[PDB]
């Protein structure tokens, strides 16, 4: 539940990723018969739905103010990873806190007889 | 230890006939199965591996066949030097169990 | 990427939608990545055919992966090779790379071609084992070792020593291109096909022994079939 | 039948440098085991031998200018060439390209290039 | 500066189908995603629909009965709605002006046109 | 380092005292760490008001991080700038550095001044977008891309052939530095302000 | 369960490894008295045992397309790890799912009483 | 409960961090107006409470065995990880055991009556 | 890698057969592999000791590993040491090491010797420290920082501007080697033992003033030990 950034956000994400999902020949998933570098990217264009991609850039403004401070902080170079810390942290908020049912963890089912 | 069998006990053919050759095993083993062909007095060769596929310098008128506990053993058009001793056996590990054996019978 | 379980005495691969307790990841150790000798696919080992498998392409730039333990390889090649104008073929090998830590023979090739394209490319997308590094390109210099990788769930001095075969190469990248066993200064024998290394090192039964030894200023290179050494068949 | 082809410098001042070349118009160079090398003849001596070139790369010089001759090749253009440090009026001769002849037995080089001179002054 | 081209008014017998035209006054257009909005008889704006200008793809108001046909001609700058069914009572300003969700972006069609029925 | 879930049509800070299952991580590839376009903000993309946002600093060495790719930027940089003694300027980009891949304006400049700094650095903080590789420094050769990452928890050749306006600098390190598009070997168009790369582009009708 | 290549696999896996439980003397484990670089690797030999090897080659066959596919996906020049994240996949995938008892999770134990 | 170093503590460990608890100023946070790169440090100095410091170099000691060990084995120039690893495995040997009650894990409540 | 944990205020091994939910991992943040100065282990801090503390080797490749926060160094080194032939000795440090960020008294050294090995190495496997990376070779340039690492699990212009002592080497990586401290163009000090940095800085009252100064051209060598500053005995 987070407000939209003030700045005037672009209403449409004209957007790429690295993602192209599956193989439909196995040469294109050999790297010798591999595509141009830059055909490995795909592309569509997001809408605001729901308000999303406004209060996206704000989460980005936001998150940047702790990101950059961590990065000074860092030791590594080029910092490949985070994102997989941050499920690794996911999991650690997750667990060692005491849980049967009556705990605000674990998902539990309701009891059955 | 698996176990395995082979059938018929022999099988009589005319030259040129087109035969086969079953055989059985206790367990299911992903088709890890071989068969071997030799004339009296001499070495088994082995013919065909996991189940399916044959050895090099097998004629073609040799195929494997099946899978897991049932598979067999076809020969079109049999030469008179195929009659022969022949088996089966295990390669998923150990021990490497062998057909009841089975023998061609000239007509 | 799937994974293989073992369990039940076969492998299982991973990529299902239940994850069943009966096997336990207790701990990260189980995994694995292991590499595979390619050759043990029953994969030709003939230098040509190594030619014949590689792509010689330019590319998109080369990426090479962590990875586990794994069986020897008997076969595996060293390279040298430049283009025609004498500039460098192929990367050089990235620091820290050396070669696969038990093959039984490394063929090595050096001269010069064409050496078509920037990265090569298995055409398999066979990876070469450098060391604990596969890669998707050719190296310079360490050895290639062609291979493939698995990823796994878990429940003397010849193992380094051993190293046959060095040759010149007539162009390269392309099937034209010829390979020359060398041994004592002396360049012979394109190697056919079907030679195994312990052929080829039967051939030194040639050497200060049976034929060959030019009696020169230097080598003369016999062509390749007594029929088999060629002797005085160097044209 | 190689259009061997003779490179080289003009008159030069002595105590100076220079660099030959010879080129194979009508031979690639291709083959293994083809040599190539030079030799000169100065004042109508004999082959004083120069240089000797294979395109399975191996070189060799005459040890007596050694010292002052190194050895280049390009395969892609059928290329050979010798940079002579300290050019004077000793090594004023003709010079020659040479190719083996009979070709990868016996060496027999043998076949030559037109032939070309370098003088001094 | 973005300004909205069309046709004049027109009068159609019942059942008509119109294909509504508009066109952009410049390059701008090829990121609008361009929208449709309506006024029956002078009545408070509907959204219709809208295209996107890159790919043609297309939403629409479900309230809007019939949809609308909707293409684009990103090579002409131009795009389209078509009306379909048509009644005296679906008379209405059309507009192919872009209700942008910021003011980062707008666009709005001031031609006047009215399509209407008898 | 917080990140936004994505639920109830809305996103939702990540920093919570309960991880409600309400949205599952299935899997680590409903992570995301997507780069966005500083000029989806309405930021100016005038090519000195880059040089304005550049801090021109000596500093802390140069750190990229690796993140989600994005969307298309209309506007982005290339610098082959060298202080006026031919020095360079501004690290090289290094091995696996690229610029970013969907840039519609890929702008670019040359020629030589003061360039202070050495890490340049953003002044918004900002981070330069290359490919997949987020900068605190602006690399040599290689577009730029201006950009901030968001994280995020989940539930054809003219896409980058489209690129215009290649610039001279005079002076730089400064936004007293001036900026001249080259056409046709001609040096000319001070691109001070409100020149979109297609007002420019249209500046071709005099060659 | 899984079909073997129908490669002609070899029978063998003569192998080596890095591996080198423990630490006979301290000296060992300095890096001043350190094995030779190859020396660290250890070597032993494994056969196929049960059809695995084959199985193993079929599996590394289809792996070199979805890790090569990956692999262009990656954007580390070295990609030293892959099964870290496979392994908080295993726990991304075994949990957060309601569970109780009557869920198809957790590896419920017998009820006591 | 491990004992103390036999090597003679010193107890007072002046130190230094990276840490830097909040941002008084966005221009903190932002490179270009960061401070300079030893200003990320922080100091203050431990005092050996609960006999901890001289038991910390014991670990260190046997600790460079283990680690250098396990550098060994590594095959990353840099080893910029590790503690996530071992948040893993302290996960893994938490997660995927059976577990109503009667296992010794998952923290388990006490029974509602 | 057993790891230690605090817990009922003292260190525990984290290699148990039970994770006892006493202690919640609740964060990746109380992970710890802080460093720690060798020196607070009671270990000399000679300069020859220093030496004898290095295994001057050719060896395996150097790794670094990254590391924690931790205590100053009273004492650190950095070298500009190269071979009698003035080839260079010991890698330089790799892009983006530095110093380790508090060293209060880092020792330098120059001048050649033999500078036996490679990566040198540290005779008990002690990390050298820069920065935040532990190292097992010495590099070039950078301070040394000698120490250890543990690994736990958690439940002012001076502090850059200090440092001292900079000497020359005659020889390296051997027991023959010796320092010589170097202050105002004089070199003097072999620094032969139980010589603080600051029993070293209390000798800069001879700076034109309590002895030495010579009225020469340069520098004579004086011999540390009036008695001490060896007055005139440079030979
Ligand atoms: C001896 C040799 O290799 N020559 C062939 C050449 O005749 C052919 O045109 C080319 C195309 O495959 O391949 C090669
Ligand atoms: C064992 C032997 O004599 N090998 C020779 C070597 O001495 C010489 O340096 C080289 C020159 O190419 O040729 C070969
Ligand atoms: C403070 C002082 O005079 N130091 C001198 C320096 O000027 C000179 O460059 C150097 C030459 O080795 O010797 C010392």
């Amino acid at each position: 539940a987070i407000v939209n950034a003030q700045p005037k956000c672009n209403p449409n994400l004209h957007y790429w990723t690295t993602q192209d999902e599956g193989a439909a020949i196995g040469l294109a998933w050999i790297p010798y018969f591999g595509p141009a570098a830059e055909g490995i990217y795909t592309e569509g264009l997001m809408h605001n739905q729901d308000g999303l991609i406004c209060g996206l850039r704000q989460l980005a403004n936001e998150t940047t103010q702790a990101l950059q401070l961590f990065l000074r902080a860092t030791t590594e170079l080029r910092t490949f990873s985070i994102l997989n810390r941050k499920a690794i942290d996911f999991l650690l908020q997750r667990w060692g806190g005491t849980c049967h049912i009556l705990g605000p963890d674990c998902c539990i089912e309701p009891h059955d007889w | 230890d698996i176990q395995m069998t082979q059938s018929p006990a022999s099988l009589s053919a005319s030259v040129g006939e087109t035969v086969t050759i079953t055989c059985r095993a206790s367990e299911n083993i992903y088709s890890y199965l071989a068969w071997y062909q030799q004339k009296q007095g001499k070495s088994p060769q082995l013919l065909v591996y996991n189940a399916k596929t044959l050895i090099e310098g097998v004629p073609s008128r040799f195929s494997g066949s099946g899978s897991g506990t049932q598979f067999s053993l076809k020969i079109n058009s049999l030469q008179p030097e195929d009659f022969g001793s022949y088996f089966c056996q295990h390669h998923f590990g150990t021990p490497f169990t062998f057909g009841s054996g089975t023998e061609l019978e000239i007509k | 990427i799937p994974l293989g379980v073992i369990h039940n005495s076969t492998l299982q691969v991973s990529d299902v939608d239940k994850l069943v307790c009966r096997d336990k990841l207790s701990s990260t150790n189980q995994l694995r990545s292991v590499g595979l000798n390619l050759e043990g696919n029953g994969v030709a080992t003939d230098v040509p055919s190594a030619t014949k498998r590689w792509g010689f392409r330019s590319g998109v730039p080369p990426k090479v992966v962590n990875y586990e333990a794994g069986e020897w390889a008997e076969n595996c090649y060293n390279l040298e090779i430049k283009k025609p104008d004498g500039s460098e073929c192929l990367p050089a090998a990235p620091d820290g790379i050396r070669g696969f830590p038990r093959c039984r023979y490394v063929h090595k090739v050096s001269g010069t071609g064409p050496c078509a394209g920037d990265f090569a490319f298995h055409k398999e997308g066979a990876f070469f084992l450098y060391d604990r590094l596969a890669s998707t390109v050719i190296y310079r210099g360490t050895t290639f070792a062609e291979g493939v990788v698995a990823f796994l769930i878990l429940p003397p001095s010849s193992g380094y020593y051993s190293t046959t075969i060095r040759y010149q190469a007539t162009g390269f990248g392309t099937n034209e291109t010829e390979y020359l066993f060398e041994v004592d200064n002396l360049t012979y024998v394109q190697l056919e096909s079907r030679f195994t290394p312990q052929f080829l090192l039967q051939l030194n039964e040639t050497i200060y022994t049976s034929g060959k030894r030019s009696n020169t200023t230097g080598k003369l290179i016999w062509k390749v079939n007594r029929k088999i050494r060629s002797e005085e068949l160097s044209f | 039948d190689v259009k061997l082809l003779e490179s080289g410098g003009g008159l030069v001042q002595p105590g100076g440098s220079l660099k030959l070349s010879c080129a194979a118009s009508g031979f690639s160079l291709s083959t293994s085991g083809v040599g190539v090398g030079w030799f000169r003849q100065p004042s109508g001596k004999g082959l004083e031998w120069l240089a000797l070139i294979w395109w399975d790369d191996d070189k060799y010089y005459n040890p007596s200018l050694k010292s002052q001759l190194s050895i280049s090749k390009d395969f892609s253009r059928n290329q050979v060439f010798l940079k002579i440090s300290n050019v004077d009026i000793a090594d004023t001769a003709t010079y020659y390209c040479a190719r083996r002849d009979p070709f990868g037995y016996d060496n027999a080089m043998g076949y030559w290039g037109q032939g070309t001179s370098v003088t001094v002054s | 500066e973005v300004q909205l081209q069309e046709s004049g008014p027109e009068l159609e017998m019942p059942g008509a189908s119109v294909k509504i035209s508009c066109k952009a006054s410049g390059s701008s257009f090829t990121g609008f995603s361009m929208n449709w909005v309506k006024q029956s008889n002078g009545k408070s704006l509907e959204w219709i629909g809208n295209i996107d200008t890159y790919y043609g793809g297309t939403t629409y108001n479900q309230k809007f009965k019939g949809k609308a046909t909707l293409t684009v001609d990103k090579s002409s700058s131009t795009a389209y709605m078509q009306l379909k069914s048509l009644t005296s009572e679906d008379s209405a300003v059309y507009y192919c002006a872009r209700s942008a969700y910021y003011g980062s972006t707008f666009a709005y069609w001031g031609q006047g046109t009215l399509v209407t029925v008898s």
